[PDB]
């Protein structure tokens, strides 16, 4: 009634702010994975060389 | 030979009930350093060597309620 429910008290302070710690460290570990990916894909010029050649030109 | 009697507390029993319905914190300890055995970080025990700490806690405050208020005249310990 009295002695645990003072020392649960005592605890709910730093708890709190330890977890709100935590949920920024999710958040932050979150935004640092996020990279542009930027992709490549084969020039067009290869593609107009190789139909330039088909001609027989 | 059964004799029958009471302790002294039976008001700051009312008092306790009256004023510790609701939670409150706790910040100053006559015997503190039952909660910190250990100064160097890194070093453990595996005894149960804070189990005192629920039984201190009592006896200061069964002994407080007894020996403090006998300051007040016709308060008996
Ligand atoms: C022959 C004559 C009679 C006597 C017979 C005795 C027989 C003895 C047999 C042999 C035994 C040998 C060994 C003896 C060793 C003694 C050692 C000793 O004393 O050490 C000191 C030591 C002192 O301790 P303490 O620090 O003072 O704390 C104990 C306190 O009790 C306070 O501690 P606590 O507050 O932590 O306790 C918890 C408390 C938590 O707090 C509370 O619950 C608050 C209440 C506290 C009550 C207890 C305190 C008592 C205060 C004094 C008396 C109050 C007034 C009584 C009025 C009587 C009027 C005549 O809760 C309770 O007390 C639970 C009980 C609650 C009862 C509520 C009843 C409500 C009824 C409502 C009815 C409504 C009806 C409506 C109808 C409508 C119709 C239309 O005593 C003890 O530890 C207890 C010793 C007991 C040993 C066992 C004895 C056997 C049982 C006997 C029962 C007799 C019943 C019949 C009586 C009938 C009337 C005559
Ligand atoms: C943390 C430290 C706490 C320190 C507290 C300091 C309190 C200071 C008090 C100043 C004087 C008070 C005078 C009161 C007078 C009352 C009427 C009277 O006649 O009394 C005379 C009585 C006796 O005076 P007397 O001896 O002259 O009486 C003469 C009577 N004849 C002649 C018949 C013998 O005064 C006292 O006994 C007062 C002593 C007080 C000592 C301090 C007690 C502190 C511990 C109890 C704290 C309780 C807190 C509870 C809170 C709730 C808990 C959940």
């Amino acid at each position: 009634d009295i002695m645990v429910p003072s020392f649960v008290y005592n605890k709910l302070p730093v708890i709190h702010f330890l977890q709100e710690k935590r949920a920024e460290q999710k958040l932050r570990r979150v935004l640092d994975e996020t990279y542009t990916e930027w992709t490549e894909e084969l020039d067009q010029a290869h593609v107009t060389d190789a139909i330039t050649r088909s001609l027989n030109i | 030979m059964f004799l029958f009697f009471f302790c002294d507390l039976f008001w700051l029993r009312l008092l306790l009930c009256m004023y510790y319905c609701v939670w409150s914190r706790l910040c100053f300890i006559v015997y503190f350093n039952c909660l910190m055995l250990i100064f160097d970080f890194l070093l453990f025990c595996l005894f149960d060597l804070y189990l005192f700490v629920g039984l201190c806690l009592f006896l200061l405050l069964w002994f407080m309620l007894f020996n403090l208020y006998s300051l007040i005249l016709y308060y008996c310990i």
